[PDB]
């Protein structure tokens, strides 16, 4: 999955994210839990408030698999094994939404890397994203 | 699609602040790139084989801007969406025979090239009513596919 | 959506053969079993681990017969379709929570529940006239999402 | 992909289907056409009217890959390559008609499959369906 040029694009742009990885993942939530509110059902007892503590948590924990994936960009089913039980058996988690957090994900490493933020690394980044999400939806089609 | 009047003004206030000209291009553009099956549609255009040729492309450049004109023509209004995108509606299935699906890919390219365009300034509560914008817009169009 | 009054006859004629009672939950239950995120929204239904269990469960079989006559209220409004879902609209949007994209996947699997209950009568335009109506339920349903 | 229960199902449904893959593979297309009229432009010089040689010759192109695809189903990816890179760098058929498509052939296996055509076979068929147009749109993203 994804070609070399992709992997050295999204190598690249998650050195240029860094530690930013964990904020900018909390972004992304705050993002969208605004713009698609269904999505908000998953955190019932969670404080959805702006800087809450908790969302920032969610954020580093959805950053650092993001990037144990980058690190093994070659082995990410099974290198998200875990994950992609926890989400589809447990969690029953309905696949729309992890195109609506790879989208909101895009929209906030934009925002922060305007530079960096090519059409080429764009492209990369979402069939980076893509192939996440497909990894961890794998267990329910 | 529902916006309050805070939400419609935010709008139409980030929206001056846009020029179509080179931000029609990055939308197109990014369009052709991000999702390659559009580049189809397209293919009197040249060569878009590459993401340099696409964003160095000049009819994609004057086409882009093309688009982002009617899409301000919806902006200015948005309680008449459908009436507004009716007679593209009608091209888009009659001639081109876009698949709809693919209207909604565009409002969120549209959307990401907005936030590289303004930064920090497209705050999540600006992007929520703009997501709402797009999926309007996408609704009109499809409309007379029905 | 937009059915000549051909389609619409057809879509008529066809549903006076339809029995709700079975049917009903043919497709709730097909769908919890081929889409089976959708189990989460059912919880208090009991078990749904296996296809057996699903098509065993009774309020499976109860809730999927409500739904067909409210998809049938449309049937014979199919003009407005829009206002005939308004409070369901509102009701899975703002207390379940339901995506509108799975109306869709909805719409799908009474498609395939209808093909396999009428068989060899359920022919290419029965189907695509079938399709439309479904379309324009999903449509209704997500309309106060927006 | 796809566990030994739903391989067993597929192996099981395929073999009744038999002779008549090109058959419902044809009348996949007919209704297909039909019900989605946008699709009908990846086949312009085509007499798309009812028993048309030319729509029975593809679905007969398309039952074969099928069956080549169960017969292949732990090597897909492989098994289907050529018909990946045609459909996506030469064709560029746009995605969501691999999904039109298949819920064409799912409608059709039903109305002529009416015992075998169960709630589990049903859920078996449709992840088998969602593989194959995996496989084909991979090439993209
Ligand atoms: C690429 C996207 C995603 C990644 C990498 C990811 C990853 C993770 C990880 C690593 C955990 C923690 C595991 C543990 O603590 O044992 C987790 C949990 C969770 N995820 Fe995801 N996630 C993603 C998307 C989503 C989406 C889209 C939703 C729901 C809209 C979601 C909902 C949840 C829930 C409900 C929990 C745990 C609840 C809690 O601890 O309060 N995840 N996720
Ligand atoms: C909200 C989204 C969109 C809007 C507002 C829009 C609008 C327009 C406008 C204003 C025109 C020109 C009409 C004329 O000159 O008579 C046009 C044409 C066209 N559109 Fe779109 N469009 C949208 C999406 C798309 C998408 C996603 C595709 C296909 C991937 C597409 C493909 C085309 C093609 C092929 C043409 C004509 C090209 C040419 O003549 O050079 N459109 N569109
Ligand atoms: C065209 C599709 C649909 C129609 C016409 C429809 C309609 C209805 C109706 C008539 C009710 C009951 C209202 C009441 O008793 O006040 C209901 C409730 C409900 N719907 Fe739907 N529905 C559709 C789709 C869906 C889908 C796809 C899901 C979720 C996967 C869903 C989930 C629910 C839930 C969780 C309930 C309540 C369960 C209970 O109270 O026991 N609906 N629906
Ligand atoms: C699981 C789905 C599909 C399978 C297994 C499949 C397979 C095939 C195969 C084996 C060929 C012939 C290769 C050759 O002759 O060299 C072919 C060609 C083709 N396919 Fe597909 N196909 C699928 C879906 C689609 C869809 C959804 C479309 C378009 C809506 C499509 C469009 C075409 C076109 C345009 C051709 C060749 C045109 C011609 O020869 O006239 N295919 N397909
Ligand atoms: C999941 N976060
Ligand atoms: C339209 N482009
Ligand atoms: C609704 N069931
Ligand atoms: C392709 N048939």
């Amino acid at each position: 999955m994804l070609s070399p040029a992709d992997k050295t694009n999204v190598k690249a742009a998650w050195g240029k994210v860094g530690a930013h990885a964990g904020e900018y993942g909390a972004e992304a939530f705050e993002r969208m839990f605004l713009s698609f509110p269904t999505t908000k059902t998953y955190f019932p007892h969670f404080d959805l408030s702006h800087g809450s503590a908790q969302v920032k948590g969610q954020g580093k924990k959805v950053a650092d698999a993001l990037t144990n994936a980058v690190a093994h960009v070659d082995d990410m089913p099974n290198a998200l094994s875990a994950l992609s039980d926890l989400h589809a058996h447990k969690l029953r988690v309905d696949p729309v939404n992890f195109k609506l957090l790879s989208h909101c994900l895009l929209v906030t490493l934009a925002a922060h890397l305007p530079a960096e933020f090519t059409p080429a690394v764009h492209a990369s980044l979402d069939k980076f994203l893509a192939s996440v999400s497909t990894v961890l939806t794998s267990k329910y089609r | 699609m529902h916006l309050t009047p805070e939400e419609k003004s935010a709008v139409t206030a980030l929206w001056g602040k846009v020029n179509v000209d080179e931000v029609g291009g990055e939308a197109l553009g990014r369009l052709l790139v991000v999702y390659p099956w559009t580049q189809r549609f397209f293919e009197s255009f040249g060569d878009l084989s590459t993401p340099d040729a696409v964003m160095g492309n000049p009819k994609v450049k004057a086409h882009g801007k093309k688009v982002l004109g009617a899409f301000s023509d919806g902006l200015a209004h948005l309680d008449n969406l459908k009436g507004t995108f009716a007679t593209l509606s009608e091209l888009h299935c009659d001639k081109l025979h876009v698949d709809p699906e693919n209207f909604r890919l565009w409002g969120n390219v549209l959307v990401c090239v907005l936030a590289h365009h303004f930064g920090k300034e497209f705050t999540p509560p600006v992007q929520a009513a703009y997501q709402k914008v797009v999926a309007g817009v996408a609704n009109a169009l499809a409309h007379k596919y029905h």
